[PDB]
């Protein structure tokens, strides 16, 4: 579950926090995919 | 949840605008691994062997023989939870505070929740980057009045048992003197069998300015940066050398390998700012909110980081 | 909301048991016009036109023609948000106090939310009427310990740049002297082209008592009505008595072109969403209201003050 | 409600594990009848009738007849509401405190809500049983710093206008003297027309251990308990006699009938521990909850409780 | 309305408290039924 | 402490505390040594009645 997919529906604040963490990790991965040294 | 919690909905709709941390550039994708923990510690056990004396010559009869000893070390990484509070306008009261082209009271510096959260998160991410680079938490340019952190919580610049070189105060203008200290530290580095890895260099803006001058009559083709890249390539076996400039540094040069076997960053999965469920509400238009974040999780081997400090006296 | 929040439902069901404010009797229906604000200032712009010269006769060929100009004026009105807190019984705890013939602790003077809200709203409405008539906020009969209000916040009595007449202390009991001051003020009133309007007079109880004595078979009240009818083109003159005034006389037109009341639409008491709760049976609620919005033209209100000493 | 209020849901899930009060064994099923009140007083009215003269013989024509009168009595019972607060872990934080075979913070003495509630409820129920037996509220073994209670609030041991016998200190180990006092009190019991009813005795453990002795030269085939049961049967018309041991007592013997016409317990329906809706929250992982209970409601007739106290000084 | 049953679904805290009281009463009655002096 | 009477307004309430105890059981390893005859030496001590010195 991530905030990148709008189809995600958080049921409670716990799932909301987990989704935030997953979104941060996914953006980290995307940044390294788009990084070109 | 989003049908009941406007603040949660606003955070979900605003989280995209918050920019990525710049510390990701200082590491490789294989050097960052998340750990599921807010506050606490993680342990790692490493075994080692050593020779207690010269070997024994086996001739005729002898039963007193030199011994080989063993040792175990436990490396502990601490993770600490931190929080900030900020004030904002209440959602029901935002209508009376909207204006022609903006929402918020300029006279009292009151903001809508989304904008306040975004700005606070940006500031907290700046603080996190400063911690990861230097290993200290402070809000003063002097660097005093620091927060007392737990032991075994270090950054790239204050990690103990690493190579440290100091350029004298009277030699701060001499780039050749600086390069002499850098070369001495590079020689003293001990990468072992994991030497073949890309290397990372972080410099201050002034040093970046000094690096573009021609190598020393002066050479007409090569610069000090090119000489530095060749020198580091000599010890990393002609692997890539990446150079970065950070305004956070002041007259300090950091050189370290981008190898997960030597340096590994295991941050908490809750390290980056996260909203708290508690919201303070009164009969007025002002409300308060809280942001949580976790610090800690840098692991390095001994004598794998070169730290060059140029005295400015 | 009416299933989740009980207090909102109670306010909805009991909001119809609060009587209308008596300040409505001092204005014509056309004079009151709400605005959408809670606190701050709102600017009102009045546009006017004027003739620059005599009109031009259109005969044969003409190019140079008399012009009509325009003018503007900006008036700033301030509004202030005020609040009260009151204690009441919790909804889940009402059943342990629902006695016969009454609900609530008589010994502790603790009420259910609906009744407490109704009573508090009535008191706040009385305070609002006092402000509208006088322009001051106080809870003492002497009028001392006044709350300091913002500028550009005036009532019918303290409105600046109006006609002020003062009756001396030695003539406090001389209706002829009081009437002389009233005639002087009525002469100094400037209504212009809007003089054909009904007029309103507000008096204190003592002056009301003195207005029924024989004129020195005619009454001072009849003489005053005739005097005002001499200037308002023989139209209605209404006379009201108020206990909020003390040795004061107020005369003003009931015309929306000269005096206009522009209250905030949240002026009357409104419950606040915040409710203070704890582990006991007592809870606290808040009521908000907004003050301000009176607008008038210069020299259209006559204020007569009878000095007592 | 259960979809929203997790604390209510957990209380519902764990309410079963709380054990029944021990005071239920001190009363017959008919003697306990609940009332709907939390704090305040409730009046009970009892009506009696009496004969004014001898009956009239109905023969031929008679107009003047003997009359029957009526009278009433009113008794007032006070009830008191009491509350406790306890700390616990926030529901959304237990995942960071779960362990291999337990949940909670041992170093900080923090538990999940369900376990904390169960333990607190058990302690409160023990306090309620102590009050019901003794009529006093205190948390000290010395019985000092007692909470001041309302009048018309009594227990089985401090009920006024009952029979009270005292055994002297020199006779503290003489069951013959103890039975002398017991029989004197049993003679002074006034049950009226309700004497044909089962009787109940409550003794302390030391007294029970003295009762299990052979009857006293020492005899055979008969115990002191048998002697006591026969003596009580003498006054209750050969009805049932029950004996109970309670560590709450101390050098005390309490004898009373199990008849709802003489002693009736009318407790509030909210006497046993009940959660409060208010839950204190914060920006940390620590929350607070509240438990309510109601005391009072013991009604008795005069001179129907025998209390024998053995002195030690 | 008792907490022993699963068919009962409280709608509010007042109903939940009444259910707790009824559950206590039912447990007392069951204890007296199972009691054997 | 003693419970708190709920009447009128009050927010200072008596508390119920909790404690945790860790019970620990220790185990110790002990050893004895004893002398005896070697296996192959028994036949030189096998008397008719018994075996041993």
């Amino acid at each position: 579950a991530s905030l990148l997919d709008s189809n995600f529906v958080p049921i409670n604040f716990t799932e909301f926090v987990q989704a935030i963490s997953n979104t941060y990790k996914q953006r980290r991965i995307q940044f390294y995919e788009n990084l070109k040294r | 949840l989003f049908d009941e919690n406007y603040y949660a909905k606003a955070v979900a709709n605003i989280i995209g605008e918050v920019k990525d941390p710049i510390m990701y550039k200082w590491f490789s994708p294989d050097q960052i691994e998340d750990v599921d923990l807010q506050m606490g510690y993680q342990k790692t056990v490493k075994w080692d062997a050593f020779l207690n004396a010269n070997p024994t010559t086996i001739a005729n009869e002898v039963n007193t023989i030199s011994t080989i000893g063993f040792s175990s070390e436990v490396v502990r990484l601490n993770y600490l939870k931190l929080q900030y509070k900020f004030r904002h306008l209440k959602q029901t009261s935002e209508k009376f505070y909207t204006s022609d082209s903006y929402i918020g009271d300029i006279n009292n510096n009151l903001l809508p929740f989304a904008q306040a959260y975004k700005l606070a998160s940006s500031e907290i991410i700046k603080l996190i980057n400063h911690f990861v680079l230097t290993g200290t938490v402070s809000i003063q340019k002097d660097g005093k009045n620091q927060k007392r952190l737990l032991p075994n919580m270090y950054g790239l610049l204050n990690m103990p048992e690493q190579i440290k070189e100091e350029v004298a105060s009277g030699d701060k203008d001499k780039m050749d003197k600086i390069f002499e200290k850098i070369e001495a530290g590079l020689s003293k580095l001990e990468l072992g069998d994991e030497f073949s890895t890309p290397m990372m260099v972080i410099v201050d803006p002034a040093t970046s300015l000094k690096l573009v001058k021609p190598y020393a009559a002066a050479s007409s083709c090569e610069k000090w940066e090119d000489v530095l890249i060749q020198t580091i390539k000599a010890i990393n076996n002609r692997e890539d050398v990446y150079i970065e400039t950070s305004n956070l540094l002041k007259h300090k040069i950091l050189i370290y390998p981008l190898n997960s076997e030597l340096i590994k960053f295991k941050p908490s999965k809750y390290m980056l700012p996260t909203p708290n469920e508690q919201v303070d509400k009164d009969s007025t238009d002002v409300a308060h909110s809280y942001i949580d974040f976790v610090l800690g999780g840098l692991l390095a081997t001994r004598k794998t980081i070169l730290q060059v400090n140029i005295k400015q006296s």
